[PDB]
């Protein structure tokens, strides 16, 4: 399983469901539908609230993207950006799951304010090369990981792209 | 099996791959060149060999598709998951799955196949994801300055040779 992670604006603009929560207890494993699930706690919730959640399901191994809880501590709150699928919430290796505590206060700010004036028209294009081509006005680039950022980038950490005007968006700070 | 619980690898120092569909994104040639010199990557440091099947069923299937395609874990088009792959074994197993709703390319301008494909390979030869950010078994992708200096790392060779020898 190879992963482009996306930026915490394209996972809240993506995904049905946008929580925190606490993961409680090891993965049940079920061979049957190839997917695991972890049990959860949800503490608070930014977006899905059509659907009211205790569980979490995933793919079964890491070849296909599984993802696998690597903390410890029960008390640990992560912000878990997944995907509806027959009322289910699902994540993949790629999901957007990190502890709350971890993020900046900008991507803070992102998931419980700032990240959804940007879902109607923006665009975090990623760039996987420079020269790195821009296909529109509403598209940002990211150019996070080819300054070697990753997740902890300068533009997913205190950048949001947000739109000037119709037809038109830029990066800008979330603060 | 000796040993159990058991060592994902394959029992057989020889294995079959066929690349059953192509993608639309590059020649014909340019995916199977990507595709034997991601097998050549791990041939190099291990017993293994490679012999390439045009028709029947291999040990290492090489598919390209777009969400859904007959498994239990779709693509989600282009972005995020640019492949899976399976550890060794009958059927499924051994399979690398290629999302087509990405653009590969030879150079590393798009998504690059030969890195992509050799991480997967190295899934279906039995390894998992690496930790390091350096290793090529590491999940998230990272394009390189130039394919000219790509280097497997000691941690993906110590896991290949811990498997193979
Ligand atoms: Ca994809
Ligand atoms: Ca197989
Ligand atoms: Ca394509
Ligand atoms: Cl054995
Ligand atoms: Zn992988
Ligand atoms: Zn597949």
């Amino acid at each position: 399983c190879t992963c482009v992670p996306p930026h915490p604006q394209t996972a809240f603009c993506n995904s049905d469901l946008v929580i925190r929560a606490k993961f409680v207890g090891t993965p049940e494993v079920n061979q049957t539908t190839g997917y695991q699930r972890y049990e959860i706690k949800m503490t608070k919730m930014y977006k899905g609230f059509q659907a009211l959640i205790r569980f979490v399901y995933t793919p079964a191994s890491y070849s296909v993207c599984g993802y696998f809880h690597r903390s410890h501590n029960r008390s640990e709150e992560f912000l878990i950006a997944g995907k509806l699928q027959d009322g289910l919430l699902h994540i993949t290796t790629c999901s957007f799951v990190a502890p709350w505590n971890s993020l900046s206060l900008a991507q803070r700010r992102g998931f419980t304010k700032t990240y959804t004036v940007g879902c109607e028209e923006c665009t975090v294009f990623p760039c996987n090369s420079i020269p790195c081509k821009l296909q529109s006005g509403t598209h940002c680039l990211w150019t996070d990981q080819l300054l070697q950022g990753l997740e902890k980038g300068f533009q997913s950490r205190h950048l949001a792209c947000l739109p000037r005007e119709p037809g038109l968006c830029t990066w800008q700070s979330l603060r | 099996f000796r040993t159990f619980p058991g060592i994902p690898k394959w029992r057989k120092t020889h294995l079959t791959y066929r690349i059953v569909n192509y993608t639309p994104d590059l020649p014909k040639d340019a995916v199977d060149s990507a595709v034997e010199k991601a097998l050549k990557v791990w041939e190099e440091v291990t017993p293994l060999t490679f012999s390439r099947l045009y028709e029947g069923e291999a040990d290492i299937m090489i598919s390209f598709a777009v969400r859904e395609h007959g498994d239990f874990y779709p693509f989600d088009g282009p972005g995020n998951v640019l492949a899976h792959a399976y550890a060794p074994g009958p059927g499924i197993n051994g399979d690398a799955h290629f999302d087509d709703d990405e653009q590969w390319t030879k150079d590393t301008t798009g998504t690059n196949l030969f890195l992509v494909a050799a991480h997967e390979i190295g899934h279906s030869l039995g390894l998992f994801h690496s930790a390091n950010t350096e290793a090529l078994m590491y999940p998230l992708y990272h394009s390189l300055t130039d394919l000219t200096r790509f280097r497997l790392s000691q941690d993906d060779i110590n896991g290949i040779q811990s498997l193979y020898g």
